[PDB]
RNA sequence: UGCCCACCCGGUCAUAGUGAGCGGGUAACACCCGGACUCGUUUCGAACCCGGAAGUUAAGCCGCUCACGUCAGAGGGGCCGUGGGAUCCGAGAGGGCCCGCAGCCUCUCUGAGCUGGGAUGG
RNA sequence: UGGGGCGGCACUCCCGCGAAAAGAUAACACGGGAGCCCAAAGGUCGGCUCAGGCGGUACAGAACGCCGCCGUAGAGCGCAAGGGCAAAAGCCGGCCUGACGUGACCCUUCCAAGUACGGGGUCACGACGCGAAAGCGGGGCCUAGCGAACGCUCGUGCCCCCACACGUGGGGGCCGGGCAUGACAGAAAAGUUACCCCGGGGAUAACAGGGUCGUCGCGGGCGAGAGCUCACAUCGACCCCGCGGUUUGCUACAUCGAUGUCGGCUCUUCCCACCCUGGAGGUGCAGCUGCCUCCAAGGGUAGGGCUGCCCGCCCGUUAAAGGGGAG
RNA sequence: AGGCAGCUCGCGGGGUAGAGUGACAGAUCGGGGGCUCCAGGCGCCUGGGGCUUCCGGUCUAACUCCGAACCCACGAGCGCCGAAGAAGGGGGGAGUGGGUCACUCGGCGUAAGGUUGGGUGGCAAAAGGGGAACAACCCAGACCUGGGUUAAGGCCCCAAAGUCCCGGCUAAGUGCCAACGAAAAGGCGUCUCCAGCCUUAGACAGCGGGAAGGUGGGCCCAGCAGCAGCCAUCCUCUAAGGAGUGCGUAACAGCUCACCCGCCGAGGCUGGAGGCCCUAAAGAUUGGUCGGGGCUCAAGCCGGGCGCCGAGACCCAGGAGGGGGUCUACUGAGAUCCUCUGGUAGGGGGGCGCUGUGAUGGGGUAGAAGGUGGGUCGUGAGAUCCACUGGACCCGUCACA
RNA sequence: AGUGCCCGCAGCCUAGUUUCUAGGCGAGGGGCAGGGUCUGUCAGGGCCUGAAGCCACUGAUGUGAGGCUAGAAACCGGGCG
RNA sequence: AGGGUGUGGCUCGAAAGAAGUGAACCCUUCCGAAGGAAAGGGGCGCAAGCCCUUAGUACGAGGAAGGGCGAUCGGGGUCACG
């Protein structure tokens, strides 16, 4: 049980349950292939478990982080007046960090508090790379350890 | 009316009679034969497989088949006991209205399509829940084998057996 | 079939007493206690009381004191989108947490 | 001193009960004395009501022992569910499996009255 | 309304079950009730505690009474059910009439999310009644026992009655009560039309597909029994498990601006659960005649009488005079 | 300026699944003990009748001493939306009251592409890919063009990619079928797995002998001389034998059965369960299959595995439009930023055409109008143009009808 | 009858503008009020009251007129066979 | 069966469309989205292949420059096959 966690959607939003449908909005998973980081807790964990079949989740690792965060894009950015802007350097972050984080000046230093919706990438190779239903408990859907850290590396 | 047509569950069990007016009596009227109190060896039992509900019909028939067997092999009061576990407190309902009114243009069809009483039977809500069984000594299980085998024949659902 | 609806239909065990607390009221302690008005409260039907005894379709849920009038006492809960105030007499009602 | 020991006023409403055996009272508590007046017995001072108060721990009360009833703890045994998911098995009935939870009965052993407010007794 | 009619009321209100531990939740689902009754079966106060069982006493008795012991409801509480109830809501006495007038809020009716009644709860003002009192009493221990407009009638203290005022009579209004509508959220209401007609309806009957298989035919399992002995040569009782969609039962998915309805005639084809013809076998097969199993659909499988048929009965031959499909 | 479609914590409610019946209400099977009455037989015994107690078992939609998962209330917390795009209040306009199916928990009824309920999902109004075609099955919500990666599925050919790998099994074309298509029984037919019993102190099987006698004892029985109807049973005995199994026989006799020896040197035997396969297993609609082709150390099945193809889902690039947050214009035109992108009943926003009226910098006409064909503009609605034909009247803009 | 309390938007003022619910003013608005009226014997209960509508064009919908279009057996009057 | 669609073949092309102030067609150089190789090397796995390297390199949808060539393309009709 670490601090860190995310999440990523595989599953489309049609014929998607009036229970889930709006937890994966409650938690911006507003489509597949997205992602975003959460204190750990057993208040979250109840969505985790209410969603498993629909998303795969556990614990990240420095290397995924770090890769996770590379991504965000022209329309991919923190909450810096919407805009999603491209990352890309400290320069967003030196001229908008002030606002809610503090202390926070350095692109390492993202490892504590929050983040925004992320539009992701599909998986290399098949998200089928060894699997074929994307059904199988203990394999597919929900909580996977820390091998959700190779999962998104091939993201 | 033929077995297969009551052997699955359809909705609850029917058991009330002060609910229930008017029940045919059923056909086993004796349950337990043999030297009860008798000295016995061998323990073997009688284990069902799968769900269902077995008729009266069939099992009257099946202890008449099972006493024959065993009155013929020794004796009737001799070291052998019958017992037959179960009892048909379960009650089938038959709309039978389309026999009589299904020809008269009388309210025909599914129109009250309750059931009515006309037979019981012996309910299982267990797997592998017993069913009769008998005590012998060491010197008679191979007949016994049989003869709850030879009983099974005649039950709708299939049958173990085992040995103790 | 459509059911009678009767002011205390389908209560078959809803208002049966688990045998241990049977005869007249025992529970003095509870009612002798006083509520104002911003109290949360318990409402838990006595079945062998019939005076003020507030219908089923709000049993066992979380009140508010809003006031008091007479001997009973008021009480709003929420129970869809909508507000209703329920007057009862003290002897239903237990204190929340 | 003290505090608990009963009592009156209680809360908890059986783990606190019932039944039997035994122990404790010169206070407290009853038993117990007697009814003219109060009141009262579709007869009775039985009971109630009043006036009392010799005796007395046998009742009750109280404590303890043993039984059963009863709450739990553990052990043994009995019996067995349900949410979540799959172009999984099975024709079906049904069942396994991965994700979350259990409880039910019955025997054995072990405990089994707690507590607020005031006038006696130590 | 599982076509319509007949059937019944599931059409008014109530109990449980249905109904799946919030609520709500269908059935021409099941088991049942009401269209009242009570001046005491009502209010209060007071007193006693039931059904039942045990022991002893004349008549005396299982059960009339009496004296003791046990009895946690197993009685009783008006009416169906459910629930509730033991110094009581039960039983017995005392006094009473709150089964109160007026004006309220609220629950159910009627979830969430609109609403007539009815029932019920909580009140204030006033006076009552009970008890010493606290207090309890706007009916029945709680959940069924009920009716809008309009008009009529009753009680109520006034109000109004005219193009001028006034007088008397007579009218009109309020506010509440009664007079009813059970098809019970309220028209005043008998049958046939096969002489029918009209607009429609596959939201829907009849023939004809589809689904299904209670029935029907067949199959298999098992085997009480009969056969001289011997269950299985042949017959197989009680039961059990399967198939076909040949009739017959339901289904209303398709067809109501038409898919023209029974039989029969002719004509074609199919299928095999084989009637005969071919092959093989068993037999309680001396041979013939038998009886039965299996394979085998290539071919054949008539002619008459009665009956419109189908079915059925029968005539005389033949190898027999198989049975079903193809809208 | 809070709001709450979810979750967690705390704190409450519950009688359903289940379970129990000595905890009520009922249902229901037996035995034991005692008491009581009757019938029979010789005070006793037997049978039957009633009562009690003890012990055991079988069920409950209208039984519940108990009782989950679970669902719900409220507070707090988490999380999300919110002054770019706003809890509550008011107002205009509707259609909608015949649903269906799939899954899942019911009821009715056996049943039903039946009906009637609870929850979810489509579909209706949802394209695109697979399932052969397809309203509903799975994937997945189509602003457009293009590139790429992927899903459900599939990968011998039709047809894109594996004649891909390991191990094992199937002989029927069983099969090559998610939504769909065979029961009980029989099979040592086959393939793997649990028991139990004998085995090198010689196992099973196999091959010859001893395989026996008083005695064929026998009872009734002509004789039953095991085996006609009931049945016992000793040593001559030992590396071996019964007073003895089935054939038998009128009765025998006889052949065998049971046991040891001689060879024999590997397992053998009996209950158990499963997989696949065979019978069970029969309909024609007219004609033969898994889609076919066709496939048998598989192009099947099982255990597994490995690698790829595959859409509009996702990523990217370019263009477009709506909505929302700066500039000019006698009233529409520009710049920038974010964001949103299936579609009936329905509502709403904006735009072209036809004919007439007023005007109208205005204009156009014997070379108009119209027709035919063809360029070019515009998403389109349409506009607009060139050659010819025609032979006399016709448009642009605004506003209006 | 038409007023009196309070919360509080935009804007304004104040100094910081630290960048500003920091506080006042606070239209509008909301909540408690109050008042007029009938009714109730008081509480109450019903209604009204916080100063803005009218007119004109176009538009939409309801209602009544044939009433989007078309579609019947019917009945009646008066004539003509 | 028909239509749109790709490749072509053959046909009409006066103007109205491009176009000699360069169409169509060839090269060469450059930039480069996501995405994304291979031979070789080494190791591992029975195998089927993977792992690091070669490398986000070659490559690439799109876009820029130069050159050489020299006049039809765009467009209409039909037909072949996908």
């Amino acid at each position: 049980m670490n601090e860190l966690i995310g999440v990523i959607r595989i599953r489309g939003w049609a014929a998607t349950p009036w229970y889930i449908q709006d937890t994966l909005s409650m938690l911006r998973l507003k489509n597949a292939f997205n992602a975003m980081i959460y204190p750990k807790d057993s208040s979250i964990q109840g969505m985790l478990n209410l969603v498993s079949s629909y998303v795969t989740w556990g614990e990240l690792n420095d290397e995924g982080l770090r890769l996770l965060v590379s991504k965000l894009e022209i329309s991919r950015g923190k909450k810096v007046n919407e805009e999603y802007v491209k990352d890309k350097l400290n320069v967003d972050f030196q001229s908008f960090v002030e606002s809610i984080k503090d202390g926070k000046l350095r692109l390492n230093k993202l490892d504590e508090i929050f983040s925004l919706p992320i539009r992701l990438h599909p998986p290399k190779g098949g998200f089928k790379g060894k699997v074929s239903r994307p059904f199988r408990a203990g394999g597919e859907f929900g909580y996977r350890g820390d091998k959700i850290n190779e999962l998104i590396r091939r993201m | 009316r033929p077995g297969r047509c009551y052997r699955k569950f359809s909705g609850p069990a029917y058991t009330r009679r002060e609910y229930i007016p008017g029940i045919p009596m059923p056909k086993i009227t004796k349950f337990v034969m043999g030297n009860v109190n008798g000295d016995y060896d061998y323990e073997l039992r009688l284990i069902t497989t799968e769900k269902g509900q077995i008729r009266h019909n069939a099992l009257e028939a099946a202890r008449v088949i099972a006493l024959k067997y065993l009155s013929k092999k020794l004796a009737s009061e001799q070291n052998f006991a019958l017992v037959v576990t179960k009892y048909p407190h379960h009650v089938i309902r038959e709309n039978k209205m389309m026999a009589f009114a299904g020809a008269d243009r009388l309210q025909d069809g599914m129109r009250l399509s309750f059931g009515k009483p006309i037979g019981t039977a012996a309910r299982l809500e267990k797997l592998g829940e017993l069913v009769m069984y008998v005590r012998v000594k060491k010197e008679h299980l191979e007949a016994a084998k049989e003869a709850l085998k030879i009983a099974s024949s005649k039950l709708p659902i299939r049958t173990k057996i085992e040995i103790s | 079939v459509a059911r009678s609806k009767g002011y205390r239909s389908k209560t078959r065990k809803l208002l049966e007493k688990k045998v241990r607390e049977k005869g007249a009221i025992p529970k003095l302690s509870l009612l002798m206690h006083d509520y104002s008005q911003g109290e949360y409260v318990v409402v838990k039907i006595n079945p062998s009381i019939h005076k003020g005894m507030p219908h089923r379709r709000y049993h066992g849920k979380v009140g508010l004191v809003v006031g008091k009038r007479g001997k009973a006492y008021e009480v709003k809960v929420n129970i869809g989108d909508k507000e209703r105030v329920l007057i009862v007499r003290p002897e239903h009602l237990i204190p929340f947490n």
